[PDB]
């Protein structure tokens, strides 16, 4: 947390900034209170905060768990999306419902897409993911 | 009858549906609590 | 009964099978509308315009119900009302979230939301509009006939269709719309206007408490108030009984100027005119022949004009202006083209509406407005009629006639024009840039302006100078002049100009000339598309081929782009250029020396100060003088309440150059790094059963040039509106 | 003056011989397939590159292919004057 | 390998190379490419049905 | 200019553009050394990108030396 | 001699087509009727003969293939190419009725029955200058 | 902060243009939907609208793109 | 200046120099390569999954480009 940064505590022009801080929503603590949500960073020169990105205690949180979040959600729907797809083919209706949802059959894969990613580790111990070189027909050259 | 969702799920108008029904939802949370960082 | 939506691909037969990849997406919304290309036909094709008409004519009366409905109640229009020049309108409040709080355009008074600029308040001060209940009552009834005639429509195409002698009565046609709807019309909005419109405007002169001001109701019988002004209009005299008209010197007069007291001209000659209008273009509309045995048999006129230079006349031209289709659609929108950009040349020389010189904000706007529709759609025009070309002609018909008489001689017309538009191109732009060199060359001499080689319009001067001293004359009751941009006096109002003299120097002349110049050769393009259009000297299979097609293989050399809507393409570029420089140099002159303040002397002291004969001459104080200031402001023109709307100027430049990447690159590129993505997919076994396709190259071209388009037109509209708004 | 270029997937629909409007090709005694005569370019010093031939060819990897020259003349350019 | 089974491709130049095909048609005259094997995977204009030599075909089951 | 049309168009108006001098008198006198054409495609695209790269290099020097010497 | 009636135009033949080179076409038209031509023109053909000139071998090999045989019907004209010196050159018909795949033995220059797989490759064919047939 | 950002744009200039470039390369043989091209040279070819057109494959077309990623670029 | 135009005039310099490296050897690939002379080399172990590399090439260039501009819009 060096490399010249003062505490968005005690940076002056913090707390001058903070004074007039336009209240931006329709209630007027909103400015003065995101600035006294600004005081656990450290700011700099520029009188606004920088972020650390190390694991590191002094502000861990404030990058891991939204990065977290991420994976949770871009894994939830790509899980969902790729098991739609495995679906549909067993039907012979293929390019038919490629336009037409089948929402009484759409809503339940969505619904369980619970524990997506423990599954999906079984699935790379079983094997259940991937198709082999030459089986892959897709021919290249 | 309720046949009008066999002709109402095309896609398109059901693309807008869902995109809209997650942007209310995204703006709820910023609209109830946008005072968390 | 709802068992029938979808089914897509009803009116098609070969892509109703299925999609079979992401190109059965893309027709899907290319032939929804062409049922000319669904049958032979032709009651059908009738039915389905009428219906489309009618929806066209609901979605009108929708929206313009609706925007009343926000003009009555989220617009500051009846605190506007008593004030039209402390207050500026708005409309359009905005919604207190995170993100549009800061945007209230405060207008005084309170009033936040949007300072909106489109001048409706303008006919409300006109149309004598009280309280916003009846606009109310407006919009409730222009919704209800919005529906009302949709189900017409349903109704006249489910039900009862028409039959198909129903179509080409032209006679009927012609003689029924040109009187009943025009005139009666006209003089209808005439009779409003002299009952409501011009006594409140009399009660607009000094704060005559507008509500309190009685309603028609008290004028329908009440005639007491109507012989309090008007003498002669005590009932009216009724001298028209007695064939005696000069009683009626009260209202129906004839002034021609400017009214001081109302920021536009004298309402009376407005409705006088109106009457004329009626009267002279139904005498007019009952021409022709219909169910009575008498008339113009208008199929026999054009056998007549015929002689040595005509060949045979304009023989044999019916069978193409009904029996089809498309020749009507481009001939209509050509005219009707021509006629709004007129519209657009017009209506900033005799403001027709209350507070309009005066109010300097919803001018321009309604001009380039206007005048974009209009080049817009004439090109538009243009191509329906290359596509007539293609899709409808005779061989047996066509002997000989005015028509047949120009495609034989083509070669002559198009060499002798490619001649003329060479000749003024570089007559002009290069004389140009000779001055710019001069002027870079310290050697000042050499210039062109009057301070050095004289060139001068003296047409224009000599036209405007017959045109100064008109009335009298030529105009014997009549008076004051028409304009004051020819002659007369300066007219004004406040320190705030509205009409003085235009001045026409040296500049003036090159800019005439390249707007002739650009015209000249889009014409080029355009009609040699038209005339090359089934045979050229090369392709004799065109319109055995088609006119949407790529191109023809590499045979002798390269052969892409020879299609006509390309020529279209090309065209569309080259009057984008036109209609662009156009409004750069009508908003700069109209900000240079005729707009401003003014002072007690009536010393206009304009905006930028005359800046024409100072630097409109060379190409480098073109782009100095003109967008230093049209820019110097949007940099820092966001960062506080009624500022913050950051302007997409900063974003349209990312889809100019979105835009250009399509147009530079091929297809089979992106082909290929498709395929290879699609290796990956199936790889991970997420493969979509469609499968996708790159765009065709015509679709990648169109899509280019629309972005192109948008774009520019974004980024322009953005300087000049911000441009306004840092003086309006 | 370009070059042409044969195979032997010639199912012999013939929907090229009647596409090419230069008289470059024929349908010379073949033995193979049903076909019995194969689609060939006798008269190659008219080609003009509009390649509308192969087009035509519904042969899964289309059976004639051109090889585009570079002797090109006043006959292969295809000029009037 | 039958008239209704599933076999994929050895010719090289194919655009189905290595792909599944159902064989149509068993021929087997004196044609060099007698089997008729019906795709649904689309190349230049759907060519899904096209004839080889079963000296270059494998099945899959 | 160069980039975007394309090799079909500027053949069309080269027809006609022969067909002027064989028909002129006064001007018929003088012939071609070699009858023109129009471009090449390949030709087309290098001149298009040859003048679009002489254009970015100019300006940018131009602008960084004068602003270098005028600000210091 | 029979030509058909037209009223003059401006496309038609130019300083190569009589310094290098002529195109004719004729036919039997028993009938008159309107027709339209590559250069541009709707006009009337005569009974019997139809004597027509023109520069190009597309235009004439259009009017042959869509406007005779597949809306006229007829089906018994000559095309034929000039020198310069005047004499002429009989290409076409030469199989009758243009059919392109009838014959009881035809003519035999050139082969090459041989797939792709197998190519022609730069480093070995070398120092010469032959194409890509010669295995 | 800023040369954070403009780093980051520097990798990704390079990165597009090394792309673009080796996929030049390593089509100087042939692609999947037109493999022969090893035969038709580095030159002009560019087979006529088979499907939707193929103009743009003659193993250079990657040259000019890359010459404009080039100049951005730097 | 002078410093300053020495180094963007060398930069430039630079910069397509190596398009030109880049360029011949693309031109390399179809005129100087024979096929069983270098059969299991290294080179063709390269052939044999330039797929991966192109693709995971054009993965690292959308991510960039994708969250940069993300970040400056915000
Ligand atoms: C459940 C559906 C699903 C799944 C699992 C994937 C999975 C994948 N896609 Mg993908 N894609 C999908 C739907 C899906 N896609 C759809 C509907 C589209 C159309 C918009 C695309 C368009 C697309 C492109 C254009 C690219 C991918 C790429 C990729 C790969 C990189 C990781 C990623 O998700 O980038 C997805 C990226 C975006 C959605 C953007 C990965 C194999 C990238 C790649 O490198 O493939 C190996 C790549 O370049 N996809
Ligand atoms: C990206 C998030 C976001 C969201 C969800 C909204 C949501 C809204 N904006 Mg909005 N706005 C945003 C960002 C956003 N704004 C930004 C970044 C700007 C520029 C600073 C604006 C500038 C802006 C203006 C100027 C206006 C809105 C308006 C509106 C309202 C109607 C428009 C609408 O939702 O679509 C349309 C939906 C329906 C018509 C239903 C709505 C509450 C309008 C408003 O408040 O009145 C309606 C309005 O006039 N916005
Ligand atoms: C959320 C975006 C949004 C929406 C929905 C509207 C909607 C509207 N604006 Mg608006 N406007 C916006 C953003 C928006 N604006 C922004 C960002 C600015 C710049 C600050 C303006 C500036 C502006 C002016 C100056 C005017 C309008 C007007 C209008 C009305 C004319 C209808 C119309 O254009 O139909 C087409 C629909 C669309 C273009 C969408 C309509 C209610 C006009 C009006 O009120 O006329 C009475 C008018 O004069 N607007
Ligand atoms: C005096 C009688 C009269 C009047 C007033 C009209 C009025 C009209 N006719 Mg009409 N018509 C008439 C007699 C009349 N017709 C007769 C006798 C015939 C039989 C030959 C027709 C046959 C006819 C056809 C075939 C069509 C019209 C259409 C129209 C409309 C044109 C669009 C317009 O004006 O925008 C007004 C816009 C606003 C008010 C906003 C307009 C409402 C067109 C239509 O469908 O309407 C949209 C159309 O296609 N007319
Ligand atoms: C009232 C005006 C009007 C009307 C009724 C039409 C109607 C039509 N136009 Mg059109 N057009 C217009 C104005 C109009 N245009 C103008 C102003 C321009 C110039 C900008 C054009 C430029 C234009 C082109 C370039 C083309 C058409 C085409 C068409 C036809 C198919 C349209 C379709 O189904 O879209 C479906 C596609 C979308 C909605 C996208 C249809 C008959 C197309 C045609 O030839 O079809 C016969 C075509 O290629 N138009
Ligand atoms: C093309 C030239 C031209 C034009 C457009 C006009 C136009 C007009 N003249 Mg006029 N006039 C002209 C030449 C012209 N004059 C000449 C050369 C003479 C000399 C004989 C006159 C003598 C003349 C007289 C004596 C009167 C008009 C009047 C009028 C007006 C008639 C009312 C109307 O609407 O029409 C009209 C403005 C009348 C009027 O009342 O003007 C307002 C009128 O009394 N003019
Ligand atoms: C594609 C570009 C191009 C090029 C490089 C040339 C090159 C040439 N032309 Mg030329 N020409 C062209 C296009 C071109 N032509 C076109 C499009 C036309 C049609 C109008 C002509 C019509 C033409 C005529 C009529 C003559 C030439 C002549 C010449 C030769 C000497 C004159 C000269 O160089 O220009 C000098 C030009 C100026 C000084 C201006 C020279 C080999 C002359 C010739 O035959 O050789 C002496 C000659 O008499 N040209
Ligand atoms: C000292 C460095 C050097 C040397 C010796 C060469 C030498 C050569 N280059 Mg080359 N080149 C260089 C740098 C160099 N280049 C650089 C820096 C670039 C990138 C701007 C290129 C881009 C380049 C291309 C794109 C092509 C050549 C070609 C050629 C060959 C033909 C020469 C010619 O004028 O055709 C130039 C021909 C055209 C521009 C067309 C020749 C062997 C050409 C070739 O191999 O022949 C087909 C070719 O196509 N070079
Ligand atoms: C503002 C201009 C602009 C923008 C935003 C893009 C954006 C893009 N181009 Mg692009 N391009 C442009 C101009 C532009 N181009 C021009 C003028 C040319 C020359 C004609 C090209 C030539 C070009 C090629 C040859 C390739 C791209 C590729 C790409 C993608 C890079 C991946 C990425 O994350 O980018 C950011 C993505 C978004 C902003 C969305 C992206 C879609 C490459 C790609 O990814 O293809 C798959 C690629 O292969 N473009
Ligand atoms: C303009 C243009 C042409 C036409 C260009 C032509 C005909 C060449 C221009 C003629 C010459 C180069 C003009 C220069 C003549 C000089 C004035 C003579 C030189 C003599 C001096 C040195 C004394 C194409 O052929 C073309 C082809 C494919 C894509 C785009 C285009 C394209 O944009
Ligand atoms: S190339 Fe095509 S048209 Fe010619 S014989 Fe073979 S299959 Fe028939
Ligand atoms: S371009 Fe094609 S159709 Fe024309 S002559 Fe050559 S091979 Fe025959």
């Amino acid at each position: 947390v060096g490399a010249g940064l003062v505490p968005c505590s005690e940076s002056p022009e913090f707390i001058q900034r903070a004074a007039s801080a336009r209240n931006t929503t329709a209630d007027p603590n909103s400015g003065q209170k995101r600035f006294e949500r600004y005081a656990q960073e450290l700011c700099g020169p520029e009188g606004l905060p920088h972020l650390i990105v190390d694991g590191r205690l002094n502000h861990a949180g404030d990058f891991l768990i939204p990065s977290i979040l991420f994976l949770y959600i871009a894994g939830w729907i790509g899980w969902v999306g790729r098991a739609y797809l495995q679906e549909i083919k067993k039907r012979d209706n293929t390019e038919l419902r490629e336009v037409i949802i089948d929402v009484p059959t759409a809503l339940p894969l969505m619904l369980s897409g619970f524990t997506w990613p423990l599954a999906a580790v079984k699935e790379l111990l079983s094997g259940e993911l991937v198709a082999k070189d030459d089986e892959i027909p897709v021919s290249p050259r | 009858q309720n046949y009008l969702l066999r002709y109402l799920s095309l896609g398109p108008v059901l693309l807008f549906a869902w995109l809209s029904f997650t942007a209310v939802l995204l703006i709820v949370f910023n609209y109830l609590y946008p005072d968390l960082l | 009964s709802f068992e029938k939506w979808g089914q897509p691909g009803h009116f098609d037969r070969t892509l109703a099978k299925g999609p079979k990849t992401t190109t059965w997406i893309w027709n899907l919304h290319a032939l929804a509308h062409d049922f000319d290309t669904h049958t032979s036909d032709l009651e059908d094709i009738s039915r389905k315009i009428f219906a489309a008409h009618f929806g066209q004519l609901a979605v009108i009366f929708l929206w313009l119900s609706g925007m009343e409905f926000h003009g009555a109640r989220f617009s500051n229009y009846e605190a506007w009302l008593s004030d039209p020049i402390g207050i500026k309108p708005s409309a359009q409040v905005v919604w207190p979230i995170v993100g549009q709080d800061i945007l209230n355009a405060d207008v005084g008074g309170g009033f936040h939301g949007i300072q909106i600029t489109s001048g409706l308040f303008q006919v409300w001060r006109a149309a004598g509009f009280t309280n916003s209940f009846q606009l109310y009552v407006t919009a409730i009834g222009g919704l209800v006939a919005a529906a009302l005639m949709l189900f017409a429509g349903w109704f006249h195409y489910h039900k009862r269709a028409p039959k198909l002698e129903w179509f080409q009565n032209a006679e009927s046609m012609l003689n029924h719309h040109l009187a009943g709807l025009l005139g009666l019309g006209c003089l209808s909005w005439a009779g409003h206007q002299i009952h409501v419109a011009l006594p409140v405007n009399k009660l607009l002169d000094a704060g005559v408490a507008p509500k309190d001001i009685p309603l028609p109701h008290e004028f329908i019988l009440n005639n007491s108030l109507m012989a309090e002004l008007y003498p002669s209009f005590a009932k009216g005299l009724t001298p028209f009984w007695t064939l005696n008209w000069g009683q009626y010197a009260d209202f129906l007069t004839f002034k021609g100027g400017l009214n001081p007291v109302t920021g536009g001209l004298w309402l009376t000659d407005t409705a006088h005119h109106h009457l004329a209008l009626a009267v002279l273009f139904i005498v007019a509309g009952h021409m022709y022949r219909t169910n009575w045995g008498i008339g113009h048999s208008i199929k026999e006129i054009l056998e007549n004009h015929k002689g040595p230079f005509t060949g045979d006349g304009h023989k044999g031209l019916y069978e193409n202006m009904t029996t089809s289709w498309h020749a009507q659609l481009g001939t209509n929108l050509a005219m009707l083209g021509s006629l709004t950009i007129i519209v657009a040349h017009h209506m900033y020389a005799m403001p027709p509406y209350p507070y309009l010189a005066t109010d300097y904000a919803t001018a321009l706007s309604i001009f380039t407005h206007h005048m974009w529709i209009g080049g817009f759609l004439i090109v538009g025009g243009a191509a329906h009629a290359t596509i007539f070309m293609v899709r409808d002609y005779d061989p047996a018909v066509n002997q000989n006639n005015v028509l047949d008489r120009v495609i034989r001689h083509r070669d002559a017309i198009i060499s002798h024009l490619n001649w003329v538009c060479m000749f003024l191109g570089f007559h002009s732009f290069g004389l140009y840039i000779h001055n710019d060199t001069m002027q870079a060359l310290g050697r000042p001499q050499d210039m062109f302006s009057d301070t050095a080689i004289q060139l001068q319009p003296v047409f224009a001067q000599f036209v405007q100078n017959i045109h100064t001293l008109a009335p009298g004359s030529t105009a014997p009751n009549a008076l004051e002049p028409v304009s004051y941009a020819f002659g007369g006096g300066v007219v004004a109002v406040g320190g705030k100009i509205a009409m003085m003299p235009i001045a026409l120097g040296t500049a003036d002349f090159m800019i005439h000339h390249i707007h002739a110049f650009q015209i000249h050769v889009t014409v080029l393009i355009l009609l040699k598309g038209f005339l090359f259009a089934r045979n050229s000297r090369l392709i004799p299979d065109k319109a055995n081929l088609g006119f949407r097609f790529p191109c023809d293989g590499p045979g002798r050399g390269g052969t892409c782009q020879v299609s006509g809507w390309d020529h279209v393409f090309l065209g569309l570029f080259w009057m984008f250029n036109t209609i662009a420089i156009a409004v750069y140099h009508f908003s700069w002159k109209m900000q240079s020396d005729v707009w401003g303040t003014i002072d007690p002397d009536g010393t206009i002291a304009h905006i930028t100060g005359g800046n024409f004969a100072m630097s409109a001459n060379t190409i480098n104080g073109w782009l100095r003088d003109y967008q230093w200031a049209q820019a110097a402001q949007v940099i820092q023109s966001y960062g506080s309440a009624l500022s913050a709307y950051g302007l997409l100027f900063l974003g349209a430049h990312f889809v100019w150059a979105f835009s250009l990447m399509f147009l530079f690159s091929g297809r089979g590129y992106w082909q290929e790094l498709i395929e290879s993505i699609v290796w990956a997919h199936n790889k991970l076994k997420v493969a979509p059963t469609i499968q996708p396709r790159a765009l065709s190259i015509i679709q990648g071209r169109a899509v280019g040039v629309a972005h192109y388009l948008l774009g520019a037109i974004v980024t322009i509209w953005a300087f000049f509106e911000a441009r306004i708004i840092s003086v309006g | 003056s370009h070059s042409v270029k044969i195979y032997d997937t010639c199912i012999g629909c013939t929907q090229c011989v009647r596409a090419c409007p230069t008289d470059v090709l024929e349908m010379v005694p073949w033995d193979g397939c049903k076909a019995g005569q194969i689609a060939a370019s006798p008269r190659t010093e008219d080609c003009v590159g509009c390649k509308r031939c192969e087009t035509a060819c519904p042969t899964d990897f289309l059976s004639i292919r051109v090889y585009l020259s570079n002797a090109e003349t006043t006959r292969s350019m295809g000029l009037a004057y | 390998v039958e008239r209704g089974s599933k076999v994929r491709i050895l010719r090289k130049e194919s655009y189905w190379f290595q792909d599944v095909g159902v064989v149509a048609s068993v021929d087997k005259s004196g044609i060099r490419y007698p089997v008729i094997v019906r795709f649904d995977k689309v190349n230049y204009a759907g060519v899904n049905t096209n004839n080889f030599a079963e000296t270059e075909l494998v099945e899959i089951e | 200019m160069f980039l975007i049309s394309w090799r079909g168009y500027w053949q069309e108006l080269i027809e006609t553009l022969v067909w002027a001098h064989e028909r002129t008198p006064l001007a018929s006198l003088v012939r071609w050394k070699d009858k023109p054409v129009a471009m090449s495609i390949v030709q087309g695209r290098l001149v298009g990108l040859a003048h679009f790269t002489v254009g970015y290099v100019l300006t940018y020097a131009a602008f960084v030396i004068a602003s270098t010497a005028g600000k210091f | 001699g029979q030509t058909p009636i037209f009223g003059g135009s401006t496309g038609g033949l130019l300083t190569k087509a009589f310094r290098e080179e002529k195109y004719v076409i004729t036919w039997t038209s028993p009938k008159e009727q309107v027709f339209e031509m590559p250069t541009g023109g709707a006009a009337i053909m005569r009974q019997g003969p139809n004597k027509l000139e023109l520069a190009r071998k597309e235009y004439c090999i259009a009017l042959g293939g869509q406007q005779l045989r597949a809306k006229f019907r007829i089906t018994d004209y000559k095309i034929y190419r000039v020198y310069p010196n005047g004499e002429v050159q009989y290409l076409h018909p030469s199989d009758g009725v243009f059919p392109e795949k009838v014959n009881e033995g035809r003519q035999k220059v050139g082969y090459v029955d041989r797939n792709i797989g197998k190519n022609p490759d730069p480093a070995k064919l070398k120092f010469s200058g032959m194409t890509t047939y010669n295995a | 902060p800023g040369d954070f950002l403009v780093h980051h744009a520097f990798a990704l200039g390079i990165h597009t243009t090394v792309l673009v470039l080796v996929k030049g390369a390593l089509d100087a043989r042939g692609s999947k939907l037109m493999p022969d091209k090893k035969d038709f040279g580095y030159a002009f070819p560019c087979d006529g609208p088979g499907r939707g057109g193929t103009c743009d494959i003659s193993a250079w077309d990657a040259f000019y793109l890359a010459l404009f990623w080039a100049l951005n670029t730097v | 200046t002078t410093q300053a135009a020495l180094y963007t005039h060398h930069q430039y310099i630079a910069v397509f120099l190596m398009v030109g490296a880049f360029a011949h050897a693309g031109i390399f690939w179809v005129r100087d390569y024979d096929a069983e002379q270098n059969k299991g080399n290294v080179l063709d172990r390269v052939l044999q999954h330039k797929e991966a590399i192109i693709s995971h090439l054009s993965w690292v260039s959308l991510f960039l480009g994708f969250h940069t501009l993300g970040l400056y819009v915000h």
